[PDB]
């Protein structure tokens, strides 16, 4: 069995760049350079769906895992960082090698299982896209696998709970608000009014920069606790 | 129109529905009245499915089963078997889980006797942890999960197709991996489990989704009766197929626990809710195993001679390496675990069978050591060291039972059962496995898992000389009752695992009615 | 019958659909160029102004003029950036939005060199998604112009960029629903031949709001405005940009407004149909001067959007995802299970029950929809407490 | 093939254009070196000091992270209503009830999440 | 171009995914990664799909999406409470289980 010739190319294009995209997952030491790489991973696989006769299933890909790995890089920046490069030196003794050679020795096997397939017959899939293939996709899930679909409601609501149940702070840990924070005893106010501004000097006027006392020392207020003290 | 037996789907579709009602009661109920609904409407729908099996059950005293949702659903005599274990079980865990704090001069006992922290997403000693347990808060949101999961789970074993059981897979799986981080003490460790659980069980299942693909590359469709007769036929590929069975094999060995899988079980157990730990330790073995059951002796039998050594290989290891590392375990939870491991290479013996022979001793022998196990965890749960937090230290253990003779004897009664025993249902169910191996050919086997149950009996045994032969030690553990509930989870599963010891032959007639799947 | 039509579409020569292609991407241009300077001269006037009115006649070369001064001007790299993605971003951003166009139906079938084509460069089974997913990848362009500046400002854009995502994006699935109920196709072609009888704007009129007002949303536009959100984040996301890669963002602002202008016009104003005081004319519907009427509609969509800006302040973009969470996407979600219920009744016969499901549901929408925006934003409340410092006596 | 070398083709003018676009960009008008003009803009004052840069916004929390997760799940169940739609009078009155109980269950959900304070904080 | 290159990716992808899942510490990436390996069984089904003539494989991928989209929800909200308690989302320092 042999695709069209233009069918081959997008697949050698798309298809590089998917295998590129995956690799780079891997092995971006930045984050959200993995994040990316998902994305275009993603994308390329959904081309390759739509060449292979799959087009609502390309393009659900496209629009759902666009919304997903968007969100992977909200929580990246969430949680690991902005721009934080990580080390990825293997901390576990022997962990990298042992798991480069699992991984290239499952696909080895997985390839040499797969073998020659498509040279036992590759039937076109234009006959189940005749008449829609959405209507044909509707048409199977509504009927042959109904039960799955439902049970996909069940998937979601397990989703929500447990992202209610793990991650939704409750009462107890609200935080105050403007109006709250506004109020205490007298809010900011009495307590350093607004806190005295960041020194500004010559040479001199980001945040960092403490401000001057009258005895010429630095004014610890003047500087935010988080900021090292510096500038 | 498809044709929908909602008859045969009733007990599913009654655990499904409770689940979501159940979520109703989470979004419009009042807090004060959101426990007393949940339990009441969890229990009581799970008696309905159990219900509803019986029913079913005598429906199909006639036909042998029938596919339901135009196939990707099939109830036939061991889905139905696996559906009754799994809501009996059920019923035993949401009591487990629905377990409130003894007594407190505050009326805020907060579902912590079972263990579940308050408010999950507080940090662990935070302030807000304190105020949310002092409140006496709960989140009752573990009921309508709890329900999902055995709702997947009843789904599992029945699942006809490769799609429908990967959806099963992961509806049973995602409840579980939120359940494991809930746990009310030590919630790091909770916390450690929830996540190698959830890594581990995404890792294997995507390996199962990717065997589905291999066997429906194959062989050219989804539904299992369909794979079997392409293999069978020689229609299919026969490379494709071997790997995708090997593929899918891997997600269910992760789900069983087979030692190349095993290492998330030891964690995951001890560090879950003690509760959710054993009604998980019985639930999802039973269902995964029916699932395997059903892939094996309906999908592609006819392979036998290429997935049969492999299987070997496999129960061999589960049934050393799963008893060995236990020899040196000084963790309750955690020898149980490895325990269930080994249980778990015993049941894979009787699977490897390949006879109906095999397919009754293995229904039989997960509704026993179902039994068996979660009311092992259930007592575990009871002891308390003297800051609360459960005494799973073995050293701790010591002269327990001379402290508190009726628990000693009914967790030594377990124990037992677990080294298969004689007069235990343990002994019974090993009996049925090893003899349906000896008659497939696997004596072997049968030699290699009597040597493993000698070793295994070591540590098995010296939890009891801990327990009753040595002096308690000066801060020895106490006992919490903590409610009629968790009493009854015991008392029932200890006279099940004893009943099953000694008058088997009840629920052995009905294993060997179910030794025949439709296929 | 079947849509895209098979003996309409995929039989364009190489030269005419590379020519087809080319026509779009010209009128493009110059729509963006039209745009850019129409909005300034009606917000003039919105505003009793003149607007752009020196630079060449009557102004008309203000737009040009801008983008050739974006041109000449000096392209900076900020150092800090993340270079790659810094410089891929506008990219990133401009290339969906061409290619979300490519399925947009400009008119009906036409005679062109001996070759009747349909007067659009494709139609796809799919064609409505593929507009979605193109202008989904499409926000990752802001997204990472944002991420990748390596400022507080940029940062803080591309975060309120994906929030507006969220808010939106959802919000136009829904609204995508009743439509491919009423026409049966997601193919763009197949949706205008539905409107035939009556444009969906009337039938769907809750999804056609719905679809709106997460448009509005999606082309970072007022009174959303978020990503960019000049009085609160400078620049927003286009901060360290300067030069072609700025006027590439701004491009694929203008772009996406006209691709969901255009998708409008395609689902719920009848495409490229003629309106009703030119539907009676014969021919109306034929020839060319369907581009007249898509044209017309896509720029009263585009008046819209100038009107919103003159308008109306922009929102907090955790007020745009509240809306979009607690109204539009409640409020689509139940209006598909109400378009679903009504048309299978009156499939069924039921028409009195259809139509009095119909109208209580909207009733009680339009009820719900004043309830939240009233009562759950309760224009009352409590008192306050006196403190340390001293207080005078209240009147 | 066809149906898509339009957009193929349209893709890659759009591509030219903004790739040619960004290297005008580069390469037209002047350019200037200047330590200040490269630096971060921070509303005129200086930058803080990037040697310092791993203490502070290292990581942004995001206060909708749960509307966040839950868009994940929501925008991949919706897809299922769009083969329904197209579908919608092909399949029957058991396809439509099928939905209307799928949708349901969202909606019960979506009510769980909404009631108990999920969409609240952003 | 013969069809089966179409399931070789797809092993590749998977493998990679795997790989991934061994090598890299980060919770996040090692979501990512899983998405890999789920799309590479999508790409499978896909590829089989076509091979048959019918449209099972694509529903089958359809629903692989949903799954993949609710187990990676879920094991954010996992990550969130780890990160919460422990201020890293690195898989290694969940280490306290062993032996």
């Amino acid at each position: 069995a042999r695709t069209s010739t233009s069918e081959a190319v997008v697949f050698w294009v798309v298809g590089t760049v998917a295998l590129v995209g995956a690799i780079g997952v891997v092995a971006a030491r930045k984050a959200v350079y993995s994040a990316v790489f998902l994305a275009c991973t993603m994308i390329s696989l959904a081309v390759l769906y739509i060449a292979q006769d799959a087009p609502f299933l390309g393009v659900v890909q496209i629009v759902v895992y666009t919304g997903a790995v968007m969100m992977l890089f909200l929580f990246v920046l969430m949680l690991i960082g902005v721009d934080l490069t990580e080390s990825l030196v293997e901390t576990i003794k022997g962990h990298r090698i042992a798991a480069l050679i699992a991984g290239a020795g499952f696909g080895i096997l997985v390839i040499a299982g797969i073998g020659n397939v498509s040279v036992a017959g590759f039937s076109g899939l234009a006959a189940a896209n005749s008449g829609g293939n959405v209507e044909g996709l509707a048409a199977l899930i509504f009927t042959r696998y109904l039960w799955a679909f439902e049970l996909t409601s069940a998937l979601l609501i397990t989703a929500a709970l447990g992202a209610m149940v793990l991650a939704h702070r409750e009462r107890f840990e609200r935080r105050k608000t403007q109006r709250e924070l506004a109020i205490e005893r007298f809010q900011t106010g009495g307590h350093p009014t607004p806190l005295p501004n960041p020194g500004v000097y010559a040479r001199h006027n980001s945040v960092d920069v403490p401000a001057r006392l009258p005895d010429g020392s630095e004014s610890p207020l003047s500087v935010s606790t988080i900021l090292p003290h510096r500038t | 129109t498809p044709s929908i037996e909602y008859g045969l789907l009733s007990p599913m579709l009654i655990v499904f529905g409770v689940a979501i009602a159940g979520v109703l009661i989470e979004a419009l109920a009042p807090r004060q009245s959101r426990y007393p609904l949940q339990v009441t409407l969890a229990l009581g729908g799970l008696i309905a499915t159990v219900v509803a099996v019986v029913f079913v059950a005598r429906g199909l005293s006639g036909t042998p089963g029938r596919p339901a949702v135009l196939g990707a659903v099939v109830l036939d005599a061991p889905a139905v078997f696996l559906q009754g274990t799994i809501a009996l079980v059920g019923i035993l865990g949401i009591m487990l889980i629905a377990e409130r704090q003894k007594a407190t001069v505050s009326a805020g006992e907060a579902r912590g006797l079972e263990d579940f922290t308050p408010q999950a997403s507080a940090v662990a000693g935070s302030v807000a942890e304190q105020l949310a347990t002092k409140t006496g808060v709960m989140q009752t949101e573990v009921f309508p999960l709890t329900m999902f999961a055995i709702g997947g789970m009843l789904l599992f074993p029945a699942a006809d197709d490769l799609l429908t059981m990967f959806v099963a897979l992961e509806v049973l799986s995602l409840p579980l991996y939120l359940l494991c981080g809930l746990a009310r003490r030590r919630r790091l460790l909770s916390q450690e489990a929830a996540l190698k659980y959830f890594l581990l069980g995404a890792f294997s299942s995507a390996f199962f989704i990717y065997g589905a693909a291999m066997l429906y590359g194959s062989a050219g469709t989804l539904d299992l009766s369909g794979i079997a007769e392409s293999v069978a036929a020689g229609s299919g590929n026969t490379s494709l197929a071997l790997l995708g069975v090997a593929l899918l094999l891997v997600g269910v060995l992760f789900k069983v626990g087979a030692v190349p899988f095993h290492s998330w079980i030891p964690d995951v157990y001890q560090g879950a809710p003690t509760s959710i730990t054993a009604f998980m330790a019985a639930a999802t073995k039973i269902a995964a195993f029916g699932a395997m059951l059903r892939i094996f002796y309906v999908a592609v039998p006819a392979l036998r001679d290429d997935w049969r050594p492999v299987l070997w290989a496999i129960a061999i290891l589960t049934m050393v390496v799963g008893t060995v590392t236990a020899v040196t375990q000084t963790d309750v939870k955690r020898m149980l675990a490895y325990s269930a491991v080994a249980h778990s290479g015993f049941i894979l013996t009787g699977v490897i069978a390949a006879n109906p022979a095999g397919v009754s001793s293995t229904l039989f022998y997960l509704f026993a050591y179902g039994f068996s196990t979660l009311g092992a965890f259930a007592v575990v749960g009871l002891i308390r060291n003297a800051a609360g937090d459960e005494e799973t230290s073995m050293a701790q253990w010591a002269g327990l039972g001379r402290r508190y003779p009726i628990v000693g004897v009914v967790f030594s009664l377990f124990l037992l059962a677990f080294a298969g025993i004689p007069l235990t249902s343990g002994f019974v169910s090993k009996f049925a496995v090893f003899k349906a191996a000896g008659e497939g050919g696997a004596i072997p086997l049968v030699i290699i898992g009597v040597i493993a149950s000698a070793v295994a009996a070591y540590f098995y045994v010296r939890v009891i000389v801990l327990m009753f032969f040595t002096e308690p030690p000066d801060d020895a553990p106490e006992l919490v009752v903590p409610s009629g509930l968790s009493t009854a989870v015991v008392t029932v599963t200890a006279a099940v695992t004893f009943a099953l010891g000694a008058l088997p032959q009840p629920l052995l007639d009905l294993a060997n009615s179910a030794e025949t799947f439709l296929h | 019958m079947t849509h895209p039509d098979p003996t309409l579409f995929g039989h364009d020569p190489w030269w005419l659909m590379l020519a087809k292609a080319v026509a779009i991407f010209v009128f493009l241009l110059l729509t963006v160029l039209s745009a850019i300077l129409i909005e300034r001269k009606l917000l003039g006037r919105m505003q009793m102004r003149f607007g752009p009115n020196r630079v060449g006649p009557a102004g008309l070369l203000q737009s040009l003029a801008d983008g050739i001064k974006l041109a000449l001007k000096e392209g900076l790299v900020p150092a800090g950036v993340d270079k790659p993605i810094y410089l891929l971003a506008p990219v990133i951003s401009v290339i969906p939005a061409f290619v979300a166009f490519s399925v947009i139906p400009l008119g009906g079938a036409v005679s062109v060199f001996g070759h009747r084509t349909p007067l659009q460069l494709t139609d796809l089974p799919v064609a409505v998604l593929f507009i979605l997913a193109a202008t989904s990848i499409g926000v990752y362009g802001i997204v990472l112009a944002g991420w990748a500046s390596g400022s507080t400002y940029p940062l803080l854009g591309g975060l309120r960029s994906s929030a507006q995502v969220v808010s939106y994006e959802i919000a136009m699935g829904l609204s995508f629903v009743a439509v491919f109920l009423y026409a049966g196709t997601m193919s763009t072609s197949g949706i205008v031949a539905a409107q035939d009888r009556t444009w969906f704007v009337f039938l769907l009129l809750p999804s056609f709001l719905v679809y709106v007002v997460s448009m509005v949303g999606e082309t970072n536009r007022a009174p959303f405005d978020l990503p960019e959100a000049e009085g609160e984040l400078v620049g927003g996301f286009h901060t360290e940009y300067s030069s072609l890669k700025f006027a590439m963002f701004m491009l694929a602002e203008y772009v996406n407004m006209t691709t969901v202008s255009a998708l409008a016009t395609t689902m719920f104003l009848g495409g490229w149909h003629a309106p009703f005081p030119f539907n009676l004319i014969d021919g109306a519907n034929s020839g060319w001067w369907p581009l007249l009427w898509f044209t017309a509609k896509v720029w009263t969509f585009m008046f819209l959007y100038f009107w919103l800006r003159a308008t109306l302040p922009r929102l907090r973009y955790d007020q745009f995802m509240a809306l979009g969470w607690k109204v539009l996407i409640p409020v689509s979600l139940l209006w598909i299970m109400v378009v679903a219920i009504t048309r299978s009744l009156r499939q069924h016969g039921e028409g009195t029950w259809a139509a009095w499901l119909l109208t209580a549901a909207v009733v009680v929408v339009v009820a719900l929809i004043w309830g939240l925006a009233t009562s759950l934003r309760r224009r009352t409340v409590q008192p306050p407490p006196p403190q340390s410092t001293g207080a005078y006596p209240v009147p | 093939m066809a149906l898509y070398t339009p957009i193929l083709i349209l893709g890659a003018i759009a591509a030219v254009f903004a790739v040619v676009s960004v290297g005008i960009a580069l390469v037209i008008g002047p350019r200037r070196f200047n330590r200040s003009k490269l630096e971060a803009y921070e509303c005129g004052i200086d930058p803080l000091p990037p040697v310092a840069a791993g203490l502070t916004g290292q990581r942004i929390p995001i206060r909708y992270y749960l509307i966040a997760m839950l868009f994940i799940v929501f925008d991949i169940e919706i897809v299922f209503l769009y083969p329904w739609a197209v579908a919608f009078d092909s399949l029957g009155l058991f396809a439509v009830i099928e939905m209307l109980l799928f949708m349901l269950t969202v909606f019960v959900a979506y009510a769980y999440v909404w009631r108990r304070g999920g969409l609240n904080w952003d | 171009m013969n069809p089966d290159n179409y399931l070789y990716l797809s092993a590749l992808l998977f493998t990679i995914g795997a790989a991934g899942v061994l090598l890299r510490r980060n919770a996040i990436v090692m979501f990512m990664c899983v998405e890999l390996m789920l799309n590479a069984a999508n790409l499978a089904f896909v590829n089989f799909s076509r091979m048959h003539g019918q449209l099972d494989g694509q529903v089958v991928a359809f629903f692989t999406m949903v799954v993949a989209a609710c187990e990676v929800v879920v094991g954010l909200a996992i990550i969130m409470a780890i990160f919460r308690t422990r201020r890293s989302a690195s898989v290694d320092d969940a280490n306290l289980l062993k032996h």
